[PDB]
């Protein structure tokens, strides 16, 4: 649900 | 597998699946590359992760598509299949933590290699706690912590509050901290003040850096905006 | 591998793995449930296709990413992988006509299934010839028009204009002529009598039969956009 | 380029 790091 | 296969053709060959979208074979071309027992490039780490990342991150959406299944029902069916993908997931996650155990993280001294490496554990034993329900959940999620917060400590000593790793190893710690540890005051705290001092930091930035640090400045914006 | 499982085990984690966009293991369950030798149901065959057009659909996706890069380069690596992701395509084309000639075709007695089957076999054939350059590249091109053409008898013959197997069998026959067959005018006058003979036929759909129906035809009216 | 029949 939440972000984690992405490109 | 890859024994036999040179290490820059290893290299180019994990650009091209990346290109073609072919994580798991990106993802195994750079074991091999990483077997090859040198160090690895800044470009290297990150064709290593986002190949990983890709291939856990389909098993985890798939996890999540057959527990949400499961929970609802409750033949073996579900579970029997529910299982399945996790071991798989659990045998990707074993693999990436032994690569950085055997010795990516040992022969890492530079800041942004280290910091790099250990973000990496933390997130591999997180995404293991995702799964994990037995007598070792309480010590996988210890071991996701003690990586994470190392690579905390290097990072505000050595670097740069807008460095992009620092700023995403950050996010994650975050995540870790509100889905995994069940801290969510910690996560707010943690973002926030990594936000401020990012934005703080950002007058030192040529435009390609700014870029590059706002970027993830966003992501713990989105997550302080779902959180508060 | 899954001969020690039950056939409606392998179904339902057929259907399991589709919700989970786990291809790979849908077409392996899909390939079980087969394997047990009984005939397969509308739905069933709906699963089996589903699978392996969505396996081999990501194959040839990586496929022409990947000749492009060589088309444009012309060391040996980009030709390499292109070579690797053929062969695994070549070997998934090679299962499922495997599975239609042992033993689905000769036991699919009803048009329904046996035009499936053949639109399938048809498909097939068409995706190994699009990577096709040898001295069976002709033999593998008829393979496909002669699988197709058996299929278009059958549903001419047994069907209503509007059904959707045949519909789909006439779109993919009129593709096979346009990319396969370098018979652009065949792929048009096909399209076209199609389009119409089902338009024809609408009036005598319920409401549920005309969506089905006219969501294919929306793509023969795509590719005649496109073609003229 | 073309479509083929797709769900
Ligand atoms: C976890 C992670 C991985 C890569 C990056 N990143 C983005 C741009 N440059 C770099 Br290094 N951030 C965070
Ligand atoms: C090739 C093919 C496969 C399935 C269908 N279809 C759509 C709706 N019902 C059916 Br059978 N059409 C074409
Ligand atoms: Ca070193
Ligand atoms: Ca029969």
């Amino acid at each position: 649900r939440p972000s984690s790091w992405r490109q | 597998a890859m024994g036999s296969m040179e290490r820059a053709s290893l290299i180019q060959k994990a650009k091209l699946a990346e290109q073609a979208e072919r994580y798991e074979d990106m993802a195994a071309f750079m074991k091999g590359a990483v077997e090859k027992g040198e160090e690895l490039s800044c470009e290297e780490r990150n064709l290593l992760s986002v190949a990983y990342k890709n291939v856990v991150g389909g098993q985890r959406a798939a996890w999540r598509v057959l527990s949400s299944i499961e929970q609802k029902s409750n033949g073996p069916e579900v579970r029997e299949y529910r299982e399945k993908v996790e071991t798989e997931l659990q045998g990707v996650c074993d693999t990436v933590l032994g690569l950085l155990d055997s010795h990516l993280i040992k022969e890492a001294g530079d800041a942004e290699s280290r910091v790099f490496y250990l973000k990496m554990k933390g997130d591999y034993y997180r995404y293991l706690a995702e799964v994990a329900t037995g007598d070792d959940k309480k010590r996988i999620i210890d071991s996701a912590r003690s990586a994470y917060q190392e690579a905390m400590d290097i990072s505000k000593k050595e670097m740069p509050p807008t460095n992009p790793i620092r700023l995403g190893l950050a996010l994650n710690f975050s995540v870790f901290h509100y889905e995994i540890a069940n801290s969510p005051e910690e996560a707010i705290s943690l973002a926030k003040t990594t936000f401020d001092e990012a934005m703080a930091d950002l007058h030192t930035l040529s435009e390609d850096s700014y870029k590059d640090s706002t970027l993830i400045m966003q992501l713990l914006r989105d997550n302080l905006t779902l959180w508060t």
